[PDB]
């Protein structure tokens, strides 16, 4: 729904890298592979946390 | 004819038909307010027709939280009530 | 000053019962939220 | 529901021991200890160890169930020498080589930088 | 000075890489997973919700406290709450955090783990400080609000083992690793063609010499040389994940003679 806080599978701490890399696709190009690395995500453990998340909440603050 | 049935947290006055569960959860109106755990065989909607009991309890196999109490009229002007849980 | 309902749509602190109808003040909407209990609900954050 | 919480995993209930300690009839300067709130982190290293011992005869541990934290290790001995002689040995081996080691860590990261 | 020998090769205040050099497998392993399940720590085990107009539920929102990692330096000057003699919980067992939210902007409002205020005594241990990392220093996104929203909580964090939770646990992955060359034969490799050129060579092959094609297996080599390196959350630091593995071991294996002894 958010950003899961850490990655299910190595406790790495990824609920504070949501904000930041979509600032990095979107302000500064890059391609999400590279974005991924740049927030220092290299295992594909953590990389796929952030990878597939989908932020419905986004959604969910469209109701009133 | 007059023959009712009414939301309200029933007692024990004459004829007693109530639950092998708890009333203590529900306010004066006959229902839980969210934000509370239930549970067991917990009731969640009280109701009565002096004392003939036609209320609700929570699923013997689950357990939870109340999550959101509606209440409303029907077409044909019944209230309703929906309570889920979460 | 207390809460007892809350209206569906137009978000606002009714409070009533039985002979009083089942409606609203300041929209006329027929669907009532029953409002949270003050009891004070604790969670494990397990 | 019915999961035990997960305090039993490392926290004695009412009267339990850390240790039982059994003789075993199978052969002979035979202890079969248990060990309460433990797994193989202790289960493995104790063993380990035991085996380093030239009066060491035999040494064995088992989780018999994954849903208990208990384990059984089995410390057969020469004559003359109690297994539980053999598990203070080892035990302290243990601590003094960790000792050490904490050291010698402890060290290696003053000689740093970042 | 004599044992078990260390060498690292990196450091930073989030990893160290290291080498142990004569050990045990076992002792090895054990470190390995003494740092990634025994090492005490601090985290948030009870919230309180007095409003959540949110659009997450509480055990959503509890769930996501209870791991947000939280400062733990001070972690053996604070009793388990099970040990101390107060009801319930307090300044010996206990940080209480709090945390409010509205939603005032007409654009979204985000909730970050700074948000946490800390609301009792700490006798200065520096313990229960939202950890942060980021550039912005925001930490966490704890949540997000729309214009009219409210969310109000406390928290109540207390001392913990990640055997219990895994809330509680300092270490992320601990790489590990050991003969690179495969010389101990202890894994043989699947292959279509040939397994050498079909395996990726291990970065910790360089340290340690290949092995020669005449070279007849080596029958009483052991196991004695371990890549590792261990990379922390941040409620520790690092090179603490380490030594407070070591120092947790040493410790059970302690209670084990003093069980002895009373017996
Ligand atoms: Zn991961
Ligand atoms: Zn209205
Ligand atoms: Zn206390």
């Amino acid at each position: 729904m958010i950003v899961p806080v850490r990655c299910f599978s190595c406790g790495k701490v990824v609920g504070d890298k949501w904000e930041s890399y979509l600032n990095l696709l979107q302000e500064d190009e890059l391609d999400e592979g590279t974005a991924l690395s740049r927030l220092g995500l290299k295992r594909y453990c953590c990389r796929r946390m952030i990878l597939t998340h989908v932020d419905l909440i986004e959604k969910f603050l469209r109701y009133n | 004819m007059s023959i009712t049935e009414t939301f309200e947290k029933p007692q024990r006055t004459n004829t007693l038909r109530m639950k092998h569960g708890t009333y203590d959860k529900l306010d004066d109106d006959g229902l839980i307010a969210p934000g509370v755990r239930v549970s067991g065989e917990d009731v969640i909607i009280g109701k009565t027709t002096s004392k003939r009991d036609a209320s609700t309890p929570l699923r013997s196999t689950e357990n939870g939280i109340v999550d959101q109490v509606l209440v409303t009229t029907n077409q044909d002007g019944l209230k309703f009530v929906k309570v889920r849980v979460r | 000053a207390t809460l007892k309902y809350i209206c569906a749509e137009c978000s606002s602190k009714l409070s009533l019962s039985r002979t009083d109808a089942v409606r609203c003040k300041d929209c006329g909407h027929r669907i009532l939220l029953k409002a949270r209990t003050k009891r004070l609900v604790q969670f494990e954050a397990r | 529901m019915n999961a035990p919480d997960r305090f039993e995993l490392f926290l004695l209930g009412e009267g339990e021991s850390k240790l039982k300690i059994d003789p075993d009839t199978k052969a002979p300067n035979a202890v079969v200890i248990t060990f309460e709130k433990e797994d193989h982190t202790l289960g493995n290293l104790i063993r380990a160890e035991l085996l380093n011992d030239r009066k060491v005869l035999f040494a064995a541990y088992k989780v018999e169930h994954p849903f208990f934290a208990r384990f059984k290790l089995r410390i057969q001995t020469t004559e003359g020498y109690d297994p539980k002689d053999a598990l203070k040995n080892a035990c302290n081996s243990i601590i003094n080589k960790l000792g050490a080691l904490k050291t010698n860590f402890e060290t290696e990261w003053n000689l740093q930088t970042l | 000075e004599e044992g078990p020998q260390v060498k690292i090769r990196e450091a930073s205040k989030d990893n160290v890489d290291f080498i142990l050099s004569n050990v045990d497998l076992a002792m090895a392993n054990s470190l390995r997973r003494v740092m990634i399940a025994e090492i005490p720590t601090l985290a948030i085990d009870s919230v309180e919700v007095e409003t959540n107009t949110t659009v997450l539920a509480d055990e959503f929102i509890a769930h996501r406290l209870g791991l947000i990692p939280l400062q733990s330096m001070d972690i053996e000057q604070l009793e388990y709450s099970r040990d101390c003699f107060c009801e319930d919980h307090c300044d010996k067992c206990s940080v209480v955090l709090t945390l409010q939210a509205f939603g005032e902007s007409e654009s979204t409002t985000n909730v970050y783990s700074k948000d946490l205020v800390i609301v009792s005594n700490l006798m200065g241990r520096n313990i229960g400080h939202p950890i942060i990392q980021d550039k912005e220093g925001n930490g966490v996104l704890i949540c997000k609000l729309r214009k009219g929203q409210e969310l109000k909580l406390t928290c109540v964090a207390k001392k913990g083992i990640a055997k219990e939770h895994a809330k509680w646990g300092p270490a992320a992955a601990i790489e590990f690793e050991y003969d690179p060359w495969n010389k101990l034969k202890h894994t043989d490799y699947w292959y279509e063609q040939d397994s050498a050129k079909e395996w990726p060579q291990s970065k910790n092959c360089e340290y340690e010499d290949p092995p020669n094609e005449g070279d007849p297996f080596d029958y009483k080599a052991q196991a004695d040389t371990f890549y590792m390196n261990v990379e922390s959350v941040g409620s520790i630091p690092v090179d603490q994940v380490v030594v407070r593995g070591i120092d947790t071991l040493q410790k059970k294996v302690a209670s084990i003679l003093l069980a002895l002894t009373q017996m």
